[PDB]
């Protein structure tokens, strides 16, 4: 009974994030010479052009990491990340202007990604 | 992927089942429910969620379900519950309590809580958020009293006075049309919500009523103006016509009657009984019996709260010196001894705990402390837990029931009593965005940020010359909501329906938001949230012993309180 | 620190008391505001020490005597009041006729 | 009769060829020219020249070429020159720079600088007079920040915020129509010129544009709201339509792109690059390469200015604690190390000296000091003189070239960037009379008197109870220009053309002078006075080495600065 | 003197620190604002002495220990920040967990 | 106490002087505001002691010397002025070139 003012007594257990959504693991390479850090809620297909990965597998997805955290890629670094599915209406607007609509429009997203030089489009 | 609960609470504030200590008290509040979707929590900053195309929507204009302000991850403590939610504000009002963000990509977004281009963000993770305090016993004596109130989380002052005039130093009264008009004008410069009470004294209706038509929000009956059967009766006749509240400080001296005579004059009509314990004033020794009646809305003032080892010595001396009473005049000693009573002060602690006294208030600068209504509410709850134990209705080891009973006493209940709970007094959708953020370590002691009408008015913040706002000295300061013309939009002048219909605001050039006082005459004790108990209170005329349900109500004074010497520099 | 308005103000009393005590130490009879400041600061420091209201009502009458102050100052001071945070919260102390 | 030069300078201030040391720096300014007629100098007092029938004209009404205010014998330091002149003010504007007095009896009187019955006098002999500082990176967090700015000679604050909300604590943003309206109202009480930036974030035009129509004067793109290609593009499309400036704090994380991606989104359009060195924010590690481009108006914020032995330790720790970064999380350490770089901070000193970074600013209360923009400008110039020598373009042993290059960085250049240089930013005929008098011993440290719209707003002055104004304590105080309704006429709210055309001032009840933002979209680096250099800046991604014209830009940090411990009590 | 707003404000910190040091000298365990004031004033006086930011980050952790303050005060103070004029101009010092 | 505005303000001078004297006691050369504060407070305490204006004009020139202050401070201070309540009411003291 030492008193820490305002202290918490948290309950037992763990909090599962993004429960019930499909998860996907992919390899991603920072082919650039400057570091890239990617936040939890950016539409993954729209990240920095110099990140090389299968861009199709980023469509409709974001990093499966706690809200407000980020994954870091040092220059030249390749690592695996885990993605979860976007929710809500599953639409994206703005960011890199690759989607501007439903994430279901895969062919159109990839065509834009390819024309603008986002790495990893077939 | 899973996050352990300690880490989760550190990042986003506590979630369901987690408990938080209130300051350095023994009181624990438990999160009852959480509106979030785990993994889509809102947060703001570098690489955080509330960014364009992500948790911030880049499509919608302000009118299209977008907020002006989102408070993220608040732990709400309110009569309505103790729970985790985002709070959305628009046009100065609370418009949504739920989950904010971007429906493009997030699950569970409350449909009118879109974060858009128009949206400001306040991070409330790890804070407790309450409604602004509603103080209904304010003497307007010294304008420096406003910051004192804001610093302890008070956002509405109801009372009266013209500054340090003797009438105002004794009574919460702004008397007559002209003094009322002058103080409505003064109010334009006070960064807090205000309602003004007229003098509830007269034997003809017209002298009283003309105060209401001039812009008063209510009346005060005070013994120092003659708390006679006639003044009581005429004031309540006025109030019943005008739909405003009447507060009473009854005839301590029993000059024109005893308590039963005052109750007969009241005649079943609604009335707010101030400092009902009676040290602050009222029929000696039994005024506190008022608190058992169904037509009485009973409040305490704060210097008796709670009962401590210095209380009696402090009050006996204060009473003598302030009334110019002499220690060698037996009538003066007898009067003091009849008015300052350990028996009724001790019982007042327990009556609060039992929900028989519904409200707290200050009695600022007359016999109470402008900045200690919230402070002393929680010291009382803490003392009662230590002496009486967890209330029977508690579970999970939390003090949630007691915390909702006690937070009601200075938020929603005064607002209901005054006829202003349509605008203020609780964190509910559709009410004005008067919100207080508290660090739990300072809960009930020093507010972190006080939001008035959706803009920060007051904050504990540091050196204005620094690279960042947290370097010393950290002190209470007025923020932009108080500056220039924004003081008009962030605060409410509460006024009678008749004064508003008669165009008093336009006549005087008032630019503040105007609030209407209403629905004060067909409430009772049963309308006091969590504090609705009616009962026969017996006060023994010889011993001053208080009984409820045949049982004497007594407790001991304490030598030490929490929320005291750990916090204050003086 | 999270200073509130009263804490900010009451620093002034301590400061005035320090000033007054310096003046007393170099042999000056004290004036009206000096005397009030010394006794007031004494009360607030006593509360901080954990004394009772009753103790401070007694002690405050023996902090300064006639021969510490200028002619007329004892009769100018009918009583001195201060509020401070005791172990049991804020309380009011009134010291009656502090300088006989 | 002849006067020796020492005596002359003591009586009337310095004249042609004379030099003056700036504070306790090694920087000397030389009087380039003097508008006086020797023997007919204006001066005021007992038996002095400005008396009726003598140097004061007794014939002419105010309208007839008579001044409201004459500043006598000023040493002007301005982008336009370093020279001696009388300064004449009328209707709150500078109307004449030349020679004031009475054409009845004096030679060389500038025809609209008659001293008449209507004319007030300020003695500026022995003072340096500059334009008021223009701070274009202000976070509105704490209203106490205004006096801090005035005390160091700043007269215009451009930026954003709603007080100590997290959005405002991170970003110079007042988001959406409602927050903008509220802060325009607040501004009515702030004794300084103000322009407000909206949120430069969105993927549709309308949510962004509606901020401009509501009364914003510009936009801020900030990474904390998502400094994405889309937000950049839409903001600049808005700006090009509305004729307002856009400021950017780019994507430090390189999340959606590297610097070249941000430049491609900009697409040759005009933009103001904030804290271009990058410690304050931006693409790691190479953001400072922005400063070489012809469409970029580059500013520094002040805590990196200039590079000292405590700079790196201070900034690394500040960054970690303010971002809640942990010393034991390698990603957090890597991020900090990528952002706080001695190589780019050292090079920033030299880029200022070379005229490649055009502007200074504060970043007040977010990562910069409200009252140190002017201070640190001159500390930088002083350090550069010590380390690099007199610039090649200097002569006579003076530092005039460097002084005009550096004074431009916080006067005229921010004003040009923001589209407000028609009103403010220099001592020229036809501009608003925002003037700062400095004692040379306090130059750039503590302003003597700050004139706003032709009335003193702020002054270092003493005991208000004294027989004269100079007894202690001498401190910074608000003067009559700040009091009552005069605060409206002495200060400018800068607003978009569209908000002005749509009647926003009348709608909100704004009584301040309204300034129009214009001519922001067809300027570039070439328009920055004395700081117009474009070049290829290379930043080595491995070593963070900065090269310009194939040469590494490096300098050492200093252990001591002038304008520091000699002056400040803390 | 030409005091600016910050100089005026920061006099208050020194004053509170003096008050706190008096209280410590008569044997009181210090409270939250007392402790903050002592450590803050220490930082600003160190800058005036010409210490480095790095020195003050170290020293500020050893100005007060657990047994100088009331129960809970160490855990209430996560860090103390002050700005002061060093020989090389204003700098920010943050002292992390000053009281272990 | 019934403090008026000037009394409130002038407490600040005493406080700054105390601060400055502490700094001098630990061996620092004093800066411009420190020096002004010490000399100003000296004047006001002298008035309180009952010295004459003429005495204080003399004494104020010998409170600090060159070797007590930083380079340039003597030449920055042309004169220091203070008003204080002498036995014969408020008077103005000006000390010319206080530090030679
Ligand atoms: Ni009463
Ligand atoms: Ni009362
Ligand atoms: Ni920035
Ligand atoms: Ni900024
Ligand atoms: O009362
Ligand atoms: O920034």
């Amino acid at each position: 009974n030492y008193i820490v003012p305002g202290e918490y007594r948290v309950a037992e257990g763990e909090i599962e994030i993004n429960a019930g959504r499909e998860k996907t693991t992919i390899r991603v390479s920072n082919t650039g010479d400057r570091p890239i850090q990617v936040g939890s809620h950016i539409h993954f297909v729209e990240v920095n052009k110099e990140l090389l990965f299968d861009r199709a597998e980023g469509i409709g997805r974001r990093l499966n990491i706690p809200s407000g955290t980020a994954a870091r890629f040092e220059p030249g670094e390749e690592m695996e990340v885990e993605l979860t599915e976007l929710g809500g209406n599953r639409e994206v607007f703005g960011i890199s202007d690759l989607t501007n609509g439903s994430v279901d429009n895969k062919e159109l997203i990839l065509q834009r990604a390819k024309e603008l030089g986002y790495k990893g489009v077939e | 992927m899973k996050i352990n609960r300690q880490q989760y609470a550190e990042s986003y504030g506590p979630t369901v089942g987690d408990q938080v200590r209130l300051a350095d008290t023994d009181l624990w509040i438990e999160v009852e429910k959480d509106y979030t979707t785990y993994g889509d929590e809102a947060n703001f900053g570098g690489g955080k969620v509330l960014r364009e195309g992500m948790g911030e929507n880049g499509t919608y204009t302000r009118t299209e379900n977008v907020l002006d302000l989102l408070l993220t991850n608040a732990l709400i403590l309110d009569y309505t519950g103790i729970y985790k939610a985002d709070i959305g504000v628009k046009d100065g009002y609370i418009v949504g309590i739920g989950k904010g963000g971007n429906p493009d990509i997030m699950d569970g977004v409350t449909p009118n809580m879109i974060v858009g281009t128009a949206t400001e963000v306040i991070a409330a993770e790890g804070k407790i958020v309450t409604a602004g305090g509603i103080d209904t016993h304010v003497h307007f004596i010294n304008p420096d009293q406003v910051d004192v109130a804001l610093a302890n989380g008070i956002t509405t002052l109801f009372g009266g006075g013209t500054g340090p005039a003797e009438g105002s130093k004794a009574t919460t009264v702004t008397p007559g049309p002209w003094n009322i008009e002058k103080m409505l004008k003064s109010t334009e410069g006070l960064p807090i919500n205000v309602g003004i009470l007229g003098k509830g004294h007269g034997s003809s209706i017209a002298p009283i009523m003309e105060q209401i038509d001039a812009g008063a929000a209510g009346l005060k009956i005070h013994e120092d103006w003659g708390a006679t059967p006639a003044s009581i009766d005429r004031s309540l006749t006025v109030a019943d016509e005008a739909d405003v509240q009447v507060a009473i400080h009854s005839d301590t001296l029993n000059e024109a009657g005893f308590l039963e005579d005052t109750l007969r004059a009241i005649n079943g009509r609604v009335i707010h009984s101030f400092h009902v314990e009676g040290a602050g004033g009222g029929h000696a020794p039994d005024i506190m019996a008022m608190a058992g009646h169904p037509n009485v809305l009973p409040s305490s003032t704060n210097p008796t709260r709670p009962f401590t080892v210095n209380t009696i010595d402090e009050h006996l001396d204060m009473l003598m010196v302030c009334h110019h009473l002499k220690q060698n005049i037996p009538e003066d000693v007898a009067f003091a001894d009849s008015r300052i009573r350990p028996e009724t002060i001790a019982a007042e602690d327990i009556l609060h705990d039992l929900g028989i006294i519904s409200m707290m208030s200050t009695d600022a600068l007359a016999m109470g402390r402008a900045g200690e209504m919230v402070l002393r509410t929680w010291q009382t709850a803490d003392k009662m837990k230590k002496q009486r134990g967890p209330l029977a209705e508690e579970k999970n080891g939390s003090d949630n029931f007691r915390a909702k009973r006690y937070v009601s006493k200075y938020t929603i209940n005064p607002a209901i009593a005054q006829g202003i709970a349509h605008e203020v007094g609780s964190i509910e959708e559709g009410k004005f965005a008067d919100l207080v953020l508290w660090e739990p370590k300072f809960f009930g002691v020093k507010a972190d940020r006080v939001i008035k009408g959706g803009i920060i008015a007051y904050a504990q913040i540091g050196d204005p010359s620094a690279s960042i706002p947290t370097p010393q000295p950290v002190m209470g300061r007025r923020m932009y909501g108080t500056v220039g013309d924004l003081i008009h939009d962030t605060n409410i002048t509460f006024m009678s329906k008749s004064s508003i219909q008669q165009g008093v605001p336009a006549k005087l050039g008032l630019k503040r938001r105007i609030g209407t006082v209403k629905n004060c005459r067909n409430i009772g004790k049963k309308d006091m949230k969590w504090n609705d108990v009616t009962t026969d209170i017996d006060i023994n005329p010889e011993t001053y012993e208080v009984k409820v349900d045949g049982e004497v109500l007594t407790c001991e004074p304490v030598k030490e309180l929490p929320m005291a010497q750990r916090y204050f520099l003086f | 620190m999270h200073l509130n308005p009263a804490e900010k103000e009451k620093l002034q009393i301590f400061l005035a008391s320090e000033l007054a005590l310096k003046r007393k130490a170099r042999g000056l009879k004290l004036n009206y505001p000096e005397a009030v400041a010394i006794i007031t600061s004494f009360i607030m420091e006593g509360a901080r020490d954990g004394k009772t209201v009753a103790m401070l009502m007694e002690e405050g009458k023996h902090v300064l005597t006639r021969d510490d102050v200028m002619e007329g100052v004892p009769e100018m001071i009918d009583d001195i009041q201060a509020e401070a945070t005791f172990p049991d919260g804020t309380k009011l102390v009134t010291v009656h006729n502090p300088i006989s």
